[PDB]
Parts: structure tokens; C-alpha cells; sequence
């Protein structure tokens, strides 16, 4: 049924128009800590915690 | 505008008029599609003697 088909008298028929899109993608900060203390690494079982 | 209707689907070219139409309406490609001899397996193995 829509196959482009011409005939002799060629004229302004089988006309095709063309898109375009776009895809996207953001940008996400993170992070985390921890706190110590010098009396818990001064006088501390072990001598590498850190 | 002067075309070229289908003259074997009967529609006369539109140059044509009256009793005239197009007359080489087909290329004939003059090769024909022929068979071949279908094989035989019985016929060789038979030795002839003579009557």
C-alpha cells in the first residue's frame, strides 16, 4: 500500500521528511567522612588505625 | 501532454489514435527454458547380445 510509486507525469508526489532526536546524561556529586580525635589515636590499642 | 499509457494493459499510448496502437510492446529474449534428459540407473548395467 506505501510503496513510493511514480507514474510518467512526475510530480509532487512521494514526499519524505526526516527527524532528529537527542538523549541527554547529567553529572551527580557524592561523598562521606568520618571524625577522630587525638585521645583516640594518642592512646589507642592499635598504632595504624589511620 | 503526450505520455506513454500502458498499451498491453489497453490503455493506447497517447500518440496513437484510431486503429493504430504500439506494436513492439515486448522484448523477447530468444533463449529458451529446455529440459534436460532425466538420469538413468538401470539401462548401463545390461550387456547386449546379439539376436
Amino acid at each position: 500500500s506505501k510503496l513510493p510509486l511514480l507514474t510518467e507525469n512526475g510530480g509532487r508526489v512521494n514526499r519524505v521528511g526526516f527527524t532528529r532526536l537527542s538523549r541527554e546524561g547529567s553529572i551527580h556529586k557524592f561523598g562521606f567522612f568520618y571524625e577522630f580525635t587525638q585521645e583516640s589515636l594518642d592512646f589507642d590499642s592499635d598504632d595504624q588505625l589511620k | 501532454m503526450l505520455n506513454y499509457n500502458a498499451p498491453i494493459d489497453g490503455q493506447k499510448s497517447s500518440i496513437d489514435g484510431a486503429g493504430s496502437d504500439q506494436m513492439n510492446t515486448f522484448y523477447w529474449l530468444k533463449k529458451a527454458i529446455i529440459q534436460a534428459r532425466k538420469d538413468q540407473y538401470f539401462m548401463p548395467l545390461a550387456s547386449v547380445t546379439n539376436m
